[PDB]
RNA sequence: AAGAUGAAAUAAUAAUAAUAAUUAUAAGACUAAUAUAUGUGAAAAUAUUAAUUAAAUAUUAACUGACAUUGAGGGAUUAAAACUAGAGUAGCGAAACGGAUUCGAUACCCGUGUAGUUCUAGUAGUAAACUAUGAAUACAAUUAUUUAUAAUAUAUAUAUAAAUAAUAAAUGAAAAUGAAAGUAUUCCACCUGAAGAGUACGUUAGCAAUAAUGAAACUCAAAACAAUAGACGGUUACAG
């Protein structure tokens, strides 16, 4: 019947949610399913939703709340950013087990951020990679805070900050540093707490 | 013995005139706890300078204007200086929103009251509003 | 007596009308701006103007209804303008 | 709370406010005059400002919102009026 | 014929039963699926699975043989 | 140093986007910036001036429901409690 | 009056946790 | 009927401010119990500064000893208690409010009910 | 009960009147029981109005309640005359008090010295 | 000098020390914020606090078994003004007396200010007493908000009611109404060109003022409602 197909249809596969699309609080994890389109469908404003998305949207990713509203629009944001954070984490290689052997709503383990298992070495043309080096940005004078790969992490120094820190001041974020991501756990709220060290 | 804890510069800015009054709060060092606390809470006051725009020479409709209030404030500050009464801290009080209220502010914060403004510590409003109260006059059918 | 004098300052500060502020020495005009913000935030000038003359209770009621309607109209108008800005940004 | 409006003859802002960017020349001039007030006239401590002022005012001494259009364009679509 | 959760038998119609419910016959029914309750749970337990992009453009629903 | 308003502090443990390093983020934050908002009956606090002095102005004027954000019932109860407190010599 | 006296003495005289509300 | 009295007793004897409030509470409680009444609570609030310089009869006050009394009494004796309170120089302000018992026989004072303790039984556990 | 609200005393009085007029346990709706409970509340509101003679809202309520008792007793007369006569005899009213138009007007309050 | 005004002036502002300020006493009347009259009440009304008494909500359980609706006459209540007595009278303020303005002022404005406004016991029973819309019953397409319950685990953009807002249909001279100004049924009130006229006369009631009831002759081909397009406005806003 039509009802069974509707229950199995791709729109039905997206779980209902009405969280604000313009949240200004703290973001620990994704809140909205990212919707993607191919170039061929985007050329025809086709996204598998009810209504054609406006031609102004050149990006191939969006998030949305309502297919249609009393305002005769679809409530959406042309953003798919949270996928690039996840992939960047996958590039770091630092791992984070409940993935091994009435309903509980709490996040299980990592909430899908990473499925990599703990103990493995990264072979390289030099040799086994002993530690993971990643570019980052020191944020503010404070363990300092660094923007690394879409995540805010805690920076610890070998001995003390260099002169560039206080030379630049609040413009310290303009320059790129190298960090060693020591470790990465996740807390109950669902937030990843990476510990790094400046180099 | 009459100490002087502070001074109070009171302004009354009505529609047709502005009345400025400088006062000194006398205290007496010296009777139950309640009596002493009451005495300190509402300490006696004594007028020292009293001025209105008429004192400055303005007449009739000229009394309610901006310039009249401004010059009256200037004269008030000059008199506070001449009487050598800038010793203790001043507490400004403002009692109505007449057109001379802004004039008083401009004179005080400006060069006219630059001598006095260094010594004012508290500025407050004392506008009297009735919570129901007596019946106001009827509207004027102009 | 001595402890009395110790407590006079606390007791005297306690009886605050809420319409008094402490002048900032560096910029006194900033303090007067704060006081004027208090005045408008308590509608003290507006109440003083409205108490000048007597208004019949029916006229008071109709003015009250009019003002409330205008406020709610502005709120709805702002909501609609926000929707206009949102739709414009998405490209509608 | 949501306050929906009745059907309006229009949806228009009376006096739309715009982004009046401040003139760089006037800001430079104010900074230079502040410098002369503090550090003395013809002070060497802000000759750079003077230079910058001279460079910015040299040729010229001084160096619109679309909300109503989009509001008129979109009012019928978003007003939530019931169908005819 | 059996006592309700509060122990009381039902011996006469209540005020809801006596109201004509013809409107329900014409109101388009709300479609419900248990999977939707179970779709909400998964993405509450795996918020980063929402970051995996999804394509809502169907290829052909009839071609699916799973 | 720069004014703290013009800068954005990304919290700890939070994910971010490049957009967050922009004036757009600060501007969007500005635009999109308790005990009575609960099952508690405000009429039980009529003898507690400290609690219900939070829902008045510096001069003591009860705040409009547009400000307090309370439900109609709790606005009415809070106003009753404040007026009763004013009458019984508190407040 | 006996219970009144016992309560009044204990409740007031002793340095008891009052409902000072601060 | 359950009633909640909130008295503001004067404190003229600085060295023992509670002295007045104790004898006020004793008088009111004696009246209640001798008039087929019951006293459930005598919750003391502290010494507090009054919001204004309140003038009971011909003496001005700037502070008072606040106290609360929860008591079950009839309407006539409750009016009598209020009468005695209003014509007592010791008392600056007084107020008696009903606590409705249509639901629960036992009910805590307004202060404890605001804290979360709905009845005296919770307050004693 | 002497420390309680008067409405509780009226509730107990209503219970007693119902138990004295009921045709069987649980009977609360027979015309005789309705008249008895109305009578109890009429007595209470009449006392209240005697104490508050400028309370016209509750005087109106009392008037309406008296007329309601009249309507139900007139129905009882039409339905079960024997029980009707027994009921009005036990309640202190005669047939004229029930069947005659009764606006609880100022003339009534003068003739019967209500105040 | 003050006060007032558009600007001034007032037989009774101030040198008899005023006005302004700070205290202290006294008296009346009123009830800032919350606030929306949301609501409550039959309407009139009603929002500073507390108590006593009385009324008013929803849903379940049980009970009566049509006991209902409407309602001529009748009854009750009924704003403001007004009246009769007795208290009170701070503010406001008919009348009156003055000062202005004006060609003139009999007015608007200013000053003194009696009655009244306040309370107690009454009389009176009228308002644009209006939603200009009598009450009850059955029914009719939607949406959005609240509002109040009942769930189910903030989420069900949760169901069931009332109100509010915008409407479909329908109706309507249209304006518009919109769950009634729709579809129907029942009962009551009222209307039948304008003017004369809510007048006269009579009667009833009332201390009075008055209230109710309520004509006719004479004259005319008028008179009114909604909407349309202008003109005009000591009408608004925007531009140039
Ligand atoms: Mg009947
Ligand atoms: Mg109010
Ligand atoms: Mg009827
Ligand atoms: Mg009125
Ligand atoms: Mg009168
Ligand atoms: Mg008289
Ligand atoms: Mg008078
Ligand atoms: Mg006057
Ligand atoms: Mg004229
Ligand atoms: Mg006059
Ligand atoms: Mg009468
Ligand atoms: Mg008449
Ligand atoms: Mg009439
Ligand atoms: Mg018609
Ligand atoms: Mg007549």
């Amino acid at each position: 019947t039509l009802a069974e197909l509707l229950g199995r249809s791709r729109i039905a596969q997206v779980a209902n949610n009405h969280k604000p699309l313009t949240y200004t609080g703290k973001k620990f994890h994704p809140t909205h399913q990212i919707i993607e389109t191919k170039p061929s469908t985007l050329y025809r404003q086709e996204w598998g939703l009810k209504s054609a998305i406006p031609s102004k949207i050149k990006s191939r990713y969006l998030v949305y709340n309502d297919l249609d509203t009393l305002e005769r629009i679809t409530t959406f944001e042309p953003r798919g950013g949270t996928q690039w954070n996840r992939l960047r984490f996958q590039e770091m290689g630092v791992p984070i087990n409940p993935f091994f052997k009435k309903f509980n709503t709490e996040i299980i383990g990592t909430g899908g951020l990473s499925y990599s298992l703990p103990g493995k070495l990264k072979n390289s043309p030099n040799g086994v990679i002993q530690r993971t080096v990643v570019p980052g940005r020191i944020l503010n004078v404070v363990k300092w805070l660094a923007a690394i790969g879409g995540f805010v992490a805690d920076v610890v120094f070998f001995q003390s900050p260099p002169s560039s820190f206080n030379s630049m001041g609040d413009f310290i974020r303009m320059k790129t540093f190298l960090f060693e991501i020591l470790e990465a756990s996740m807390e109950k709220n669902g937030s990843v707490s990476m510990h790094a060290r400046l180099l | 013995k009459e100490e002087v804890v502070k001074y109070i510069l009171h302004g009354k800015f009505t529609k047709n005139n502005t009345h400025l009054t400088f006062s000194s709060v006398v205290e007496d060092k010296n009777l139950t706890y309640n009596d002493t606390m009451l005495y300190y809470l509402n300490l006696p006051q004594k007028v020292k300078i009293s001025l209105s725009t008429g004192c400055l020479g303005f007449r009739k409709a000229a009394r309610g204007e901006y310039e009249a209030a401004f010059q009256t404030s200037g004269r008030m500050f000059e008199l506070i200086k001449e009487k050598n009464m800038l010793n203790k801290d001043i507490e400004v009080v403002m009692d109505d929103f007449g057109k001379g209220r802004a004039a008083f502010i401009s004179a005080l914060v400006g060069k006219e009251g630059a001598s006095v403004v260094k010594k004012v510590v508290k500025i407050s409003d004392a506008t009297k509003l009735k919570f129901g109260g007596v019946r106001s006059p009827k509207m004027r059918r102009l | 007596a001595e402890i009395a004098r110790s407590s006079v300052e606390n007791a005297q500060m306690r009886f605050n009308s809420g319409k008094s502020i402490i002048v900032n020495k560096n910029n006194p005009a900033e303090s007067f701006k704060r006081l004027n913000r208090i005045m408008f935030e308590n509608n003290i000038p507006g109440d003083k103007r409205s108490q000048r003359f007597y208004m019949k209770p029916g006229k008071v009621a109709e003015l009250k209804r009019s003002q409330r309607h205008r406020k709610e109209f502005m709120m709805g108008f702002k909501r609609l303008i926000e929707i206009v800005k949102d739709a414009k940004r998405k490209g509608y | 709370p949501v306050y929906r409006l009745p059907p309006l003859p229009r949806l228009k802002v009376k006096k739309p406010i715009i982004r009046q960017e401040a003139n760089k020349c006037l800001v430079l001039m104010s900074n230079l005059l502040q410098c002369w007030s503090s550090y003395g006239h013809m002070s060497p401590k802000c000759a750079g400002l003077v230079t910058e002022l001279k460079s910015c005012t040299s040729e010229s001494a001084l160096g619109k919102s679309n909300i109503n259009y989009h509001a008129a364009r979109l009012y019928d679509r978003i007003n939530g009026k019931p169908h005819d | 014929p059996h006592a309700n959760n509060k122990g009381l038998y039902k011996t006469r119609p209540n005020s809801s039963d006596k109201r004509v419910g013809v409107k329900r016959l014409y109101r388009p029914p709300k479609l419900t699926y248990v999977e939707d309750r179970l779709r909400s749970l998964f993405y509450k337990q795996h918020p980063w699975e929402l970051s995996r992009p999804k394509i809502l453009v169907e290829n052909e629903i009839g071609d699916e043989n799973y | 140093k720069i004014d703290q308003s013009l800068s954005k502090k990304l919290p700890k443990g939070t994910i971010y986007d490049p957009f967050d390093f922009s004036m757009g983020r600060i501007h969007l934050d500005r635009k999109y910036q308790d005990i009575m908002k609960s099952g508690a009956n405000p009429l039980e606090f009529y003898a507690r001036p400290r609690i219900l002095s939070r829902y008045v102005t510096s001069t003591g004027r009860i705040q409009h429901r547009d400000i307090t954000g309370l439900s109609a019932k709790n606005q009415r109860r809070l106003s009753k409690a404040i007026r009763r407190c004013q009458a019984i010599g508190l407040m | 009056e006996s219970q009144l006296l016992k309560k009044i003495d204990k409740v007031f005289n002793d340095e008891t946790e009052e409902f000072t509300d601060a | 009927m359950l009633y909640e009295l909130i008295g503001l007793v004067r404190i003229t004897n600085s060295n023992a401010p509670k002295l007045e409030a104790k004898e006020l509470s004793s008088t009111i409680g004696k009246l209640i119990i001798q008039n087929r009444g019951v006293v459930r609570d005598i919750v003391p609030m502290g010494i507090r500064y009054l919001p204004k310089i309140m003038k009971k009869d011909q003496e001005k006050h700037f502070r008072a000893y606040h106290f609360l009394m929860l008591f079950d009494s009839s309407a006539a004796v409750q009016s009598e208690i209020l009468r005695t309170l209003k014509k007592d120089p010791r008392v600056i302000r007084s107020s008696i409010v009903k606590v409705d018992l249509d639901k629960q026989l036992d009910r805590a004072s307004s202060l404890h009910r605001s804290l979360g303790k709905k009845s005296i039984l919770e307050l004693v556990n | 009960m002497r420390n309680s609200e008067n409405k509780n005393a009226i509730k107990m009085a209503v219970e007693l009147a119902r138990k004295e007029f009921e045709r069987f346990p649980g009977d609360t709706g027979s015309s005789e029981v309705q008249a008895a409970c109305m009578t109890v509340r009429i007595q209470n509101m009449a006392n209240h109005i005697k104490e508050h003679r400028k309370d016209f809202a509750n005087t109106r309520n009392l008037r309406i309640l008296v007329q309601q008792r009249q309507a139900i007793l007139r129905y009882l007369k039409r339905d079960n005359p024997e029980k009707y006569y027994w009921t009005i005899q036990k309640l202190g009213l005669n047939d004229a008090a029930i069947t005659d138009e009764f606006n609880m007007d100022r003339r009534y309050m003068q003739d019967y010295e209500f105040f």
